[PDB]
């Protein structure tokens, strides 16, 4: 219950949505390689990879419902 | 070493795992936990997903000991099944109108959430978006 | 049960992390570069910079953070490792025994890189005395490094510092003053993000720079200050604070330069200068990538770099507390670096983040310049323009190679010897290239000189013996002689004596001062003192072979007719009495260089049409005369005797070599294969020592190595010719021909890995595919963020009346200068733009030559993904070039346009392309599979059949039952295999008899599909993003007739998790008369096969040896093996080879440990590990 990203009855859609956006980030910027195909498929720099990816970290899935 | 003397404990295993007494349903799967750590990584897949299915509807069970045999044996199944199929046998009832079997499947869905998070990455369900909102991560979507 | 053991020939060289110091604990310093589960040590030489590996340690785990340190006063530097799993290391380095000591391990946290979990963010204090790890969450950890009086690093417990809801962009700690040491984070909060119906906190809210005090006293961690920043952050420098200078870090971010102290500091800012004339989008900002303090105990200036090749000179200027100017000033202009180090007396280490590495020797010390320095004292709303320019401080020391990033492999043989060359394109925009890998010994080239003609042979033989240098290079023709001289600067000469209107055969110094021709028209015997002995040949027959030494002529005419001549204590000749002639003709020879003890040799090796070798003596009591002979299995071409106890050897008429010891009677011999092109002994020089330099197929060398021998080729291609070589330009060297070339080679290594040569290119290659006909390459290039050489071109054209624009005399122009220079876009940069920009470029190549053969541009917004050289059925015999083009791939969000697809008609044997049409498509075209005659084509979600029409194509046959999305395609001739991007592979059955496509056989498991390479009937090779190669079996119940995806399935034999990422799968042959190979290329620039096994009996070997070797030798960064390949998936039936490869590595005590556990001895252990790369892969051992 106190770990980060332990569900109950009443978790919803949006939240384990969110949740799985934002630790699907943190993986990306958690390997060393893929990063190097992100780099080598659109042409930037890693740093500028690491930093779109960390800009991201707090923008996706908008506002919430209601 | 009891990698070879596992087909004849199976129905052994199915007559011991079938629906009859407390003892028998606690301890036969204490030994589906054990059975599944001793093969781990050793070549043997198909005869525990033949397991797995009878294991499952044992869940929804009120002792608090035996429901908790059963979560350590789902433990040990997600250890040597894999995250996959313990998440396929998962998604079923998650948003079922129902708060009797959302505790269940939350329950199960947490225990399998602390162990190992970090091998969901790539066996996440893809959704595809609403209106409001972005759902599809393109970083697995690019091509080269 | 069809196990795989893994084994690797080429490790990854991607540098990702490059700090330095004293390890070896001297004065001098090594470099930690840090490869994606290599780590590595190296060395520079402060005399002619070739940097010498040393270390080479795989840690079988992702290393994710990496900081040195030394304690106060200590002379050792140590390294941090954090790991994927929640432990962190610390190693040590040992010079004499050769391997890194571990210290000490904390367990804090859970295996993998969560959120919650530290290991991400790792902070060292500047003193040693703290160190402190951070995730990218609450949890972040302060440790105290305490030295006893026991000399260890007495570590302690983990310190707390959890906040709920909280980001971390960076962590670096502060240089502070023997204080409650203070570390740095640029934070950002989100739970203001977490309720806003409206949800405008995804803006106004912003980093803070918060500090965080360690109390060694109290033993807590409390927060010092919390001050919020104005633009977001990436990395910060420590300023060096201490007596030396202030206390801070300066934040660079978008597009500005930042110093922030906490006290009463007020803050400077400094815009980032921009080129002059831009080529680019003003939208995109710039920020930078690298850091590199100079700490002098004088002063200190920064060197970082930006995005696009600029490194700036950073001198700070302050108070004592207070800052005052943050000045900038550029260096200079060098290609993209990721990570570099500085290193003492001057040297530069550009790592680069893809393509080769650099290393940097600073010429021109201080600040001597004319172009004007910036500041932030300057008055400006306009920001600073500053000048490109070309290299004028560094000089380029050594261009040490690599070959990541690896996109695709295929191997294959373009070339008429026997072995499979690798061709791999792989780059990195503009500086991409063209590579061809050989598999050779250490070929270091010296000189090109292409003649016209066909020379055959080519010696360089001294003048006088004294002499450390030779004297001159015999290019014998076909028709005449080419005659050249050491003089350094090596041309044509001709007081050498020779003067060679005949063909020379041989070249040897019989004299003191005597040189000595072999001519078919005679013997010259030519001393220093230009004096002619010409002998001349009896009748209209030609000398064939001969036999030199340094006191002997031995020689042969047509009918076996040995002449023998001898060498007086004076000098000159005396013709033996009994000229011994043969019932066949000569076809080689040997008689080897006279020992300098006695005065001649016995033996001479004589090789005939009657293919029987014959022992012949040359003493003046039984020369020329028979001793033994013996048959031979074929007709050899060369013979030498040669010295590593007397050796011989036999080259037959192909590629295939024997051996004979030099005896009147024979007795030793190991047999070696590896040809079908006969085989040249040639002399040779190896550190010392003498050799056979076998010429067949490719350049070979079988040598005796203190008994180690070695079969042994040449990295490189086809040669005929080799002999010694010396001179100030090589004093030990070979000199090699090939047709129509003249070449200097040399051989220093023991060693052997890949060597190569490389081709220029212009963009990144996609894929490009074999001219089966005339043995050519098609090439396709293609670019996000780009322009193309049209739009550059009028783009130039247009801004520079843009700048005859500008309102002001107008009365002298720019353009005069600034139309001439185009910069070379090699090491200038690229003028990156755009969002849906695109360009395209197609090319032929031929592999022998360098040059290029046919160049197609393209449309801006359309650029090239797939080609195949195909002939179709109902047509001629004529092959073709397909091209599918997509159209403004919006590839973030993902909105696309649409496609074509054109076609080239390949004439002129297939030297030039030509347009013939073009036809529309609604949707990205990603396959161009021939099949059954006809073309394949899926696209999009719709899988399409077409054909050729003589305006179009003809669409015949469609599926739409595939469900997402369709990446590559692959055909057997009757089953078709669809590389769906989420769900596994598909098969599918085409009905010839309905045009129907069918879908039959599917998988539960979703991979994420890159590449395949099918072996059988039903077995399919994969691959993945993440590193999941797997292969899964067709079972025979499958009924090849029928009408979640299907109920029949297909099981799985294989999941082995790599950990880099594989692109071309390829199952062949490496090396000649071998076996099976299934090779991974990757993507970090390394090279893996596969192997298939004999029996379960080797295999429970093996497998009993991983279970012994697992836990009582644990690797390295402490990462659980078992956990770590079985990481997404359970593996199933992967025999590891590195792992079970640390027996050539370990302690002896456990080698008596673990070879008596299983007991056998280390020799049958090591022995039976030699066996399996004998066996497939590129060893060269000699039985
Ligand atoms: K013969």
């Amino acid at each position: 219950s106190k770990y980060i990203g332990t569900g109950h009855a009443d978790t919803t859609k949006w939240e384990w949505l969110v949740n799985q956006h934002r630790d699907s980030y943190c993986s990306y910027m958690g390997h060393f390689d893929l990063l190097n195909y992100f780099a080598i498929a659109e042409n930037e720099s890693k740093a500028r990879v690491r930093f779109n990816l960390m800009e991201k970290m707090l923008q996706p899935c908008g506002p919430p419902a209601d | 070493m009891g990698k070879d003397y596992i087909y004849a404990v199976t129905p052994l295993l199915e007559d011991a795992l079938m629906d009859r007494d407390l003892v028998h349903r606690q301890t036969a799967s204490a030994v589906v936990q054990h059975m599944s750590l001793g093969v781990y990584g050793f070549g043997c897949e198909d005869s525990l997903n033949h397991l797995l299915n009878y294991v499952w509807p044992n869940v929804f069970e009120t002792s608090p000991h035996v429901i908790q045999a059963v979560m350590g044996a789902l433990e040990g199944l997600r250890v040597a099944i894999g995250p996959c199929r313990m998440l396929q046998y998962c998604l079923q009832g998650l948003f079922h109108p129902a708060r009797k079997v959302r505790d269940v499947y939350w329950k199960i869905y947490n225990s399998i959430y602390i162990g190992s998070q970090d091998a969901l990455i790539a066996h996440y369900p893809r959704i595809y978006n609403d209106d409001k909102n972005t759902y599809i991560r393109y970083e697995l979507d690019y091509i080269l | 049960d069809m196990f795989l053991y893994n084994l690797t020939l080429q490790r990854a060289t991607g540098i990702s992390f490059a700090i330095h110091g004293n390890f070896s604990g001297t004065k001098q310093q090594e470099i930690v570069v840090s490869r994606g589960k290599i780590l590595e040590l190296l060395r520079p030489d402060p005399n002619t910079g070739k940097v010498h590996t040393l270390l080479t340690v795989e840690v079988f785990g992702v290393i994710r953070s990496l900081m040195a340190f030394r304690l106060t006063g200590g002379t050792k530097d140590y390294i941090v490792v954090g790991s994927d799993s929640g432990r962190i290391v610390i190693l040590e380095y040992q010079p004499s025994k050769n391997m890194f000591e571990k210290i000490h391990q904390e367990t804090f946290g859970k295996s993998g890189c969560r959120r919650i979990v530290p290991g991400q963010f790792l902070a060292v204090d500047p003193k040693g005395r703290a160190v402190m790890i951070s995730a990218i969450e609450k949890q972040k950890l302060v440790y105290i490094l305490n030295r006893d009086a026991a000399a260890r690093l007495t570590i302690s417990s983990p310190l707390e510092a959890h906040k709920a809801n909280t980001l971390v962009y960076h962590v670096v700690g502060v240089d502070v003053g023997f204080e409650n040491p203070m570390f740095a984070c640029l934070e950002m909060d989100y739970e203001e993000a977490d309720n806003d119906p409206t949800g405008e906190a995804a803006a106004n809210t912003q980093q803070t720079l918060t500090f965080y005090e360690l109390d060694l006293g109290l033993n807590h961690v409390v927060r010092k200050y919390s001050e919020p920043l104005e633009e977001h952050g990436n990395f910060l420098i420590t300023v060096p604070g201490g007596s030396d200078g202030p206390s801070g870090v300066l934040i660079c971010s978008e597009n500005y330069i930042t110093y922030k102290n906490f006290g009463d500091q007020p803050d400077i800012r400094c815009p980032i200068p921009r080129r002059r004339n831009d080529l680019d989008d003003p939208e995109r900002g710039m920020i930078f990538v690298c850091s590199a303090t100079h700490k002098t105990k004088s002063m200190f200036f920064f060197l970082a770099q930006t995005e696009q090749g600029d490194i700036f000179k950073i001198t700070l200027e302050t108070d004592e507390d207070m800052v005052t100017e943050i000045r900038l000033k550029y260096f200079d202009t060098v290609p993209v670096a990721a990570a570099m180090c500085v290193l003492k007396t001057g040297f530069l280490f550009v790592a680069s983040e893809f393509g080769n590495h650099y290393l940097y020797q600073i010429a021109h010390l201080g600040d001597d310049d004319e172009e004007p320095e910036f500041s932030s004292a300057m008055p400006l709303e306009d920001t600073f323009f500053f000048q490109p320019r070309p290299l004028k401080n560094l000089v380029l020391v050594d261009e040490l190679d690599s070959l990541s990033p690896i996109l695709f492999c295929q191997i294959a043989d373009l070339a008429n010897e026997d072995t499979p060359q690798l061709y791999v394109a792989c780059g990195r925009g503009p500086r991409s290239s063209l590579r061809v890998l050989r598999h050779g010994l250490e070929v270091s080239e010296m000189a090109v000189s292409e003649l016209p003609g066909n020379p055959n042979a080519v010696w360089t033989v001294r003048r006088h013996i004294e002499d450390e240098f030779d004297a001159y290079i015999i290019v014998s023709f076909v028709n005449a002689t080419l005659v050249l001289s050491i003089g350094e600067t090596v041309e044509e000469v001709t007081d050498s004596g020779f003067l060679g209107t005949t063909p020379t055969l041989s070249c040897s110094l019989l004299g003191d001062d005597a040189l000595v021709q072999v001519y078919p028209d005679g013997i010259r015997h030519i001393r220093a003192d230009k004096r002619v002995n010409e002998w001349k040949t009896p009748g209209k027959k030609t000398i064939v072979k001969c036999a030199v030494n340094q006191r002997q002529v031995v020689i042969a005419l047509t009918g076996g007719e040995l002449v023998y001549f001898e060498m007086d204590p004076s000098g000159q000749l005396n013709e033996y009495t009994e000229r011994k002639e043969m019932s066949a003709d000569v076809v080689c020879m040997s008689l080897a260089n006279v020992p300098p003890g006695e005065q001649r040799s016995r033996f001479l090796a004589v090789g005939l049409v009657d293919n029987t070798v014959r022992i012949i003596s040359l003493d003046p009591s039984d020369c020329l005369q028979p001793l033994s002979m013996q048959a031979l299995p074929a007709q050899p071409e060369s013979l030498c005797i040669v010295e590593m106890f007397l050796y011989l050897n036999i080259g037959l008429q192909n590629g295939v070599l024997l051996r004979t010891v030099l005896d009147p009677v024979t007795g030793d011999l190991s047999d070696t294969r590896t040809g079908s092109r006969p085989v040249k002994l040639f002399r040779v020089r190896m550190q010392g020592q003498e050799a056979v330099l076998a010429m067949s197929s490719r350049s070979w060398l079988s040598y005796s190595y203190q008994s180690r021998f070695h079969l042994t080729p040449l990295s490189y291609e086809t040669l005929e010719f080799a002999s010694g070589f010396a001179s100030e330009q090589c004093p030990e060297g070979i000199v090699a021909i090939s047709t129509n070339t003249l070449r200097i080679l040399a051989l220093e290594k023991l060693g052997a890995v890949f060597n190569q040569v490389a081709f220029p290119l212009q963009y990144t290659p996609r894929k490009f595919v074999i001219h089966p006909e005339s043995n050519n390459l098609i090439i396709i290039e293609t670019d996000h963020n780009a322009y193309t050489e049209a739009t550059k071109a009028q783009r130039k054209q247009q801004m520079a009346e843009e700048m005859v624009e500008a309102a002001g005399e107008l009365a002298a122009e720019m353009a005069a200068a600034f139309l001439n220079e185009n910069l070379p876009e090699s090491i200038f940069g690229a003028p990156k733009a755009g969002n849906g920009q695109w360009a395209s470029v197609i090319r032929v190549m031929n592999p022998i030559q360098g040059n290029t053969l046919d160049l197609v541009q393209l449309e801006q917004n359309e650029a090239a993904f797939s080609v195949a050289v195909c002939r179709f059925s109902n047509t001629g015999e004529d092959w073709y070039v397909l091209v599918g083009v997509a159209k403004d791939l919006i590839l973030n969000p993902r909105s696309v346009a649409g496609g074509f697809v054109y076609t080239y008609k390949l004439v002129n044997n297939g030297e030039k392309l030509e347009f013939l049409h073009k036809t529309p498509v609604e949707e990205v075209p990603a396959a161009i599979a021939p099949f059954q005659g006809r073309v394949l084509i899926g696209v999009g979600k719709l899988l399409r059949v077409y054909d050729l029409g003589k305006k179009k194509l003809l669409r015949k046959c469609e599926n739409k039952h595939i469900a997402n999305y369709i990446s590559g395609i692959q055909t057997i001739g009757h089953r078709v295999i669809v590389s769906d991007v989420q769900e596994s592979f598909i098969w599918v059955r085409y009905k010839r008899n309905e045009n129907q496509l069918i879908i039959f056989a599917d998988d539960t498991y979703p991979r994420w599909v890159t590449t395949a390479s099918l072996l059988d009937y039903d077995t399919v090779a994969g691959a993945d993003k993440f590193g999941n190669i797997c292969v899964v079996r067709l079972p025979p119940n499958t009924n090849d007739e029928v009408d979640n995806g299907a109920s029949q399935k297909a099981e799985v034999i294989m999941n082995y998790h790599v950990g880099e990422t594989v692109l071309s799968l390829q199952k062949t042959t490496l090396i000649p008369g071998g076996s099976e190979s299934l090779v991974y290329t990757t993507l970090s620039g390394g090279i893996g096969i596969l192997v298939p096994f004999t029996s379960h009996e080797d295999h429970d070997f093996f497998q009993h040896v991983e279970m012994h070797l697992r836990s009582e030798h644990p690797p390295l960064c402490g990462r659980d093996h078992l956990s770590f390949r079985s990481y997404y998936f359970p593996v199933k039936n992967v025999i590891d080879g590195d792992l079970c490869e640390q027996f050539n590595s370990m302690e002896p005590n456990k080698q008596k440990n673990v070879s008596e556990e299983l007991d056998r001895t280390p020799p049958e252990v090591s022995k039976k590990l030699e066996d399996i790369r004998t066996r497939y892969a590129f060893d060269y051992k000699d039985d």
